[PDB]
DNA sequence: GACCCAGT
DNA sequence: GGGTTGGGGGAAGCACTGGGTC
């Protein structure tokens, strides 16, 4: 029962995304398959269903690492901490075993940490007001002394309750997360394909960020932020 | 396991040709590859077939020709055409070879010609060698097209360069990282991010590009690449191609190490990021002679260098942020 | 570290918001090496307290805070056994390094 | 088997490889330079045998004699005991050896060298006789200048040592011809000079960084049955 | 050790405000001196203004200043005779004058 | 050994 | 102690022997 927000826990947070997504599946999946097919792996809409479910179920699982809890307790600032990057190493191996390949596990491990605040891979002009910096987030990563035992079996508690594929969890201590979060970024940055590893990764990102209706609103432009939340007319009655 | 053989000619040229092998095998896959260092041989150990190597080269040269023809006997303004190229005779000769392989590699035919390597890829080249008595004519160093094409592909993408012309004169500084103990796909691909495409600064306000040891800091500042050097070991090799008064010659060639500079910037840009770049850019633009004292203090841990640069720069203009001062004492303590 | 609470006073004599611009003390403390000029240089910086007190009030911002004596003795007790220049410069240079900051407290 | 070991504590290197603009240098002195340095010592010390019209054949006959008194093509090996570092020098190399380009044509070329603090040189023989043993012992010293005419080398001592099959890892250089089992480090070395062939030698150089600098540490290759001990520090020598 | 803070507290009352007394000449002369003889002269000039300040603070509402203990006089006397070389004399000449400017709560 | 070349 | 000014503008390497081709 690890809480994910100030007053909202991760448990109801997951069902908030499912209750946002039961209708989004009939709009993007036929449109996401046709753009996914460029990478080489191909499957029907049924496999895409489970793929998008696996991505939505683990998107911010790194929020319980005895760091976010000790920061969002009363008033402690994050000090430029990134909560979800470690989730990437959780989203790398899980797709390795249930798809039995790598070409579709890599894109998942990227899209799972393209959200929230993506990492800026250099090439700055003269300034950066925000904290999109690998150098400052490595300092906050250095204090990651593993994860609590409460999340060791907790990962078995949401995958079996909806579909059920296979039980498997990794064991982060200091370095297995390191040489994976670095290798995924370095492989995604430099490949012969120039713009695919950007447009396709964003295309997979787009359905994952429907969380605004799931959580509490924070901006006045909510009307324009839910244009695709609805659909066309079904019938007259 | 194939273990593609790599000829040994020059410690710098062999670096470029062997280190440029990865840009082609990435295009062809080559999973589970490695690069065992040898100081100058730098041999690639990969369990992949030779057929996909040419499939990598054809894609790489397609990218090169797409870059070359886009900009503008035709002379472009790219790294392999006029960016790092100091000699005009190679402005059109080099691309002509690059497109020549389009008539050789597409239909699966081996190379038969042999071209002349310019000085930009390998500084030891020239016109006047010494064998027993006196000099000779032309360039005795003649490189086969196979090894010739494998150098530019690694030069354009991986090794960066800085160009500062100021009208008739021209200064070109070339930096490259050479592995010395071990290296993998995580590091060689990350080093590709350091490349500065079209580094034509000119004007007069951007004069801070004077001297190579000062231009390297400016190149590194705006590239917050991977900081793996805190656990790895790498060396920086740099050379200059001066063209003062249309006089193509090399006047600066020193060997340094990049690990301590990596650690310095990593320990500096940790408390804050918005003000660190502003501070260093201000000291570089205004305190032109003072930033030399800052850069020199990095490879020797000089205490007076950390103060002289600030003293000389504050007199003109310096923001002097608070969080960055605590970053220097993190290295000092 | 008894440094963050003393470097901001040293920064009071370099910032543009206080236009007096006395770098002689900073130069003296930066090049302090043997035993004595390190304690002599900091005297010149710590002496010019009135200056800052009047200058902050001359614009509107509150008067600057003078460093507390709860940690000044940390320099005297450290300079004694650290007689050699091996590690004495190691902190003498940091003392002058902390003098070049902004500390924007006078908008 | 007798090995003549000498010590050369010269700071900066002198050899320059085949290069223009920049003058790249070996990390350890080439055997050809050592052959020349020893051969030139026999001329001014023993001029009653080295009678020549000019220097061209004077060097050739000395090199031929040195090769004749040698066991094989491998001339001589060296052992570094100090961290080598690649320095940077800017020298004047005039270019006026062509049929034209007036007389004064000189510009600056970066003729950079290498710095070391301690170095050993091990010459190898085939149990020579005594009447020339003293001559070669005296000729081993008096090596004031090596490579070019801008840097000086100062010998320290010279003595003979036996292998005696002592347990020690390889330390001196060895050709890379049949040695595969011995991180490996080979470059063009040019054991044999030319006067108008090119073998590859294994060089004991590896880069290791502790916290600040990388320099060139020791690779400690696998042990070789042949080795020699001196001043406590035993070093492994490769003998064919 | 221990007496430096006590003498610095006394020297603080000469340069702080809420006292209408500002005499930097003596505190300048104590620190940037050249010879051991003038050190004690400056100490006397600084210490002389004890009674004139021991009574005005309570009249102005401030707590009375704590006069340095006579035991510290023994330490400051016995520290200077055996140390005659000027190499490490300036450090002690400025050590006591450093504590003149601090955050002492003279008038809470 | 006489030819070649550049853009803010 | 109580206010006015913190650089000011100008300069911040020319010429000089270019090194490759063919
Ligand atoms: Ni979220």
């Amino acid at each position: 029962s690890c809480k994910a927000f100030q007053g909202q826990t991760l448990r109801e947070h997951i069902e908030a995304m499912l209750a946002a997504w039961e209708i989004v599946k009939n709009k993007y999946i036929p449109s996401i398959i046709r753009v996914m097919k460029t990478v080489g792996v191909k499957f029907t809409e049924e496999d895409a269903d489970k793929f998008m479910k696996t991505l939505i179920i683990l998107h911010d699982v790194g929020k319980c690492s005895e760091v976010y809890q000790k920061h969002l307790s009363n008033n402690e600032p994050l000090r430029g901490f990134r909560h979800e990057l470690v989730s990437a190493y959780y989203a790398y191996n899980i797709l390795k075993d249930m798809f039995k390949d790598e070409t579709i596990a890599f894109i998942g491990a990227l899209v799972v940490m393209m959200h929230h605040e993506p990492i800026l891979m250099g090439q700055i002009r003269s300034l950066d007001k925000e904290e999109l910096t690998p150098e400052v987030v490595l300092d906050k990563l250095r204090t990651f002394n593993g994860v609590m035992e409460g999340t060791e079996s907790f990962i078995k508690s949401m995958i079996k309750e909806k579909l059920g594929v296979i039980p498997k969890v990794p064991s982060p201590t200091q370095e297995d997360v390191l040489r994976e979060v670095i290798r995924l970024s370095v492989l995604a940055r430099h490949r012969p394909d120039s713009g695919k590893l950007r447009m396709v990764v964003g295309a997979l990102l787009i359905p994952l960020v429907c969380d605004y209706k799931g959580a509490a609103a924070a901006a006045a432009a909510a009307a324009a932020a839910a244009a695709a939340a609805a659909a066309a007319a079904a019938a007259a009655a | 396991f194939n273990e593609f053989k790599t000829p040994q000619i020059d410690p710098i040229f062999d670096l470029y040709v062997a280190y440029g092998y990865v840009v082609s095998l990435i295009r062809g896959g080559a999973k589970e590859a490695t690069l065992i260092p040898h100081g100058a041989s730098y041999l690639i150990q990969t369990d992949v077939s030779n057929e996909e190597f040419r499939h990598g080269l054809v894609d790489a040269l397609s990218s090169m020709l797409s870059l070359h023809i886009a900009l503008a006997k035709l002379v472009s303004d790219a790294d392999f055409s006029a960016g790092a190229n100091i000699n005009n005779v190679y402005w059109d000769s080099v691309p002509r070879n690059l497109e020549k392989l389009m008539k050789d590699l597409e239909k699966k035919r081996s190379v038969k010609g042999t071209a002349t390597i310019p000085i930009t890829l390998m500084p030891s080249a020239g016109k006047y060698m010494l064998k027993h008595f006196g000099v000779q004519g032309g360039n005795p160093i003649k490189v086969d097209l196979l090894n010739y094409a494998l150098a530019w592909v690694g030069f354009h993408y991986y090794t960066p360069y800085i160009k500062y012309a100021k009208g008739d004169t021209t200064w070109i500084h070339i930096y490259q990282i050479a592995p010395v103990e071990e290296v993998d796909m995580i590091s060689i691909l990350s080093l590709k991010d350091l490349k500065m495409h079209l580094p034509h600064y000119y004007e007069s306000n951007l004069d801070f590009l004077i001297n190579r040891r000062l231009a390297l800091l400016y190149h590194l500042l705006h590239s917050e690449a991977l900081e793996l050097f805190t656990e790895k070991e790498f060396v920086i090799h740099s050379y200059t191609l001066e063209r003062s008064g249309n006089n193509q010659a090399i006047r600066s060639f020193e060997e340094e190490e990049i690990g301590k500079l990596m650690d310095f910037l990593w320990k500096l840009k940790r408390r804050d990021f918005y003000h660190a770049i502003k501070f260093i850019d201000d000291l570089l633009k205004k305190a032109t002679e003072g930033a030399l004292a800052l850069i020199d203090a990095i490879m020797n841990e000089r205490l007076e260098g950390f103060y002289t640069a600030l003293k000389l720069g504050k007199k003109a203009g310096v923001v002097s942020s608070r969080e960055i001062v605590a970053a220097l004492e993190d290295i000092i303590c | 570290g008894w440094i963050r609470n003393i470097g901001r006073y040293l920064s009071y004599l370099v910032d543009d918001t206080f236009e007096e611009y006395a770098y002689d003390v900073v130069d003296g403390i930066a090049k302090a090496r043997t035993q004595e000029e390190l304690l002599e240089g900091v005297y010149k910086a710590l002496r010019l307290a009135p200056k800052l007190k009047k200058k902050a009030e001359s614009k509107g911002c509150p008067p600057p805070r003078i460093p507390s004596p709860e940690d000044i003795e940390a320099l005297e007790e450290k300079v004694e056994q650290l007689s050699n220049p091996k590690d004495l410069r190691k902190l003498a240079v940091s003392l002058a390094l902390w003098a070049f900051a902004s500390w924007n407290n006078c908008p | 088997m007798d090995i003549l070991l000498v010590c050369l504590r010269f700071p900066f290197f002198s050899v320059a490889k085949r290069s223009y603009q920049v003058r790249t240098s070996f990390l350890l002195p080439p055997p050809s330079a050592l052959k020349g340095a020893l051969a030139k010592g026999l001329i001014l010390l023993k001029p009653e045998k080295y009678a020549s019209s000019s220097l061209d054949e004077a060097a050739l006959k000395a090199i031929k004699e040195i090769e004749s008194k040698l066991v094989d093509i491998k001339a001589v090996s060296v052992a570094p005991l100090s961290p080598l570092i690649r320095n940077a020098f800017l020298l004047k190399r005039l270019r006026n050896l062509e049929s034209g380009s007036n007389a004064e044509k000189s510009d600056a070329m970066r003729r950079e060298y290498t710095f070391t603090r301690e170095l050993l040189v091990a010459y190898i023989f085939k149990n020579l006789t005594q009447e020339e043993k003293n001559l070669y012992l005296k000729a081993a010293m008096l090596i004031d200048v090596i490579g070019d005419t801008e840097s000086l080398a100062t010998p320290v001592w010279a003595s003979f040592v036996k292998p005696e099959d002592k347990k020690a890892p390889l330390a001196f250089s060895a050709p890379y011809t049949e040695i595969y089992s011995l991180r490996m480090y080979i470059e063009k070395m040019r054991v044999s000079p030319e006067y108008s062939q090119e073998e590859i030698f294994y060089l004991p150089i590896e880069e290791r960084r502790y916290k600040r600098i990388v320099y060139y540490a020791r690779i400690y290759p696998p042990e070789v049955e042949k080795a020699l001990t001196v001043d406590g520090e035993v070093l492994g020598i490769w003998i064919p």
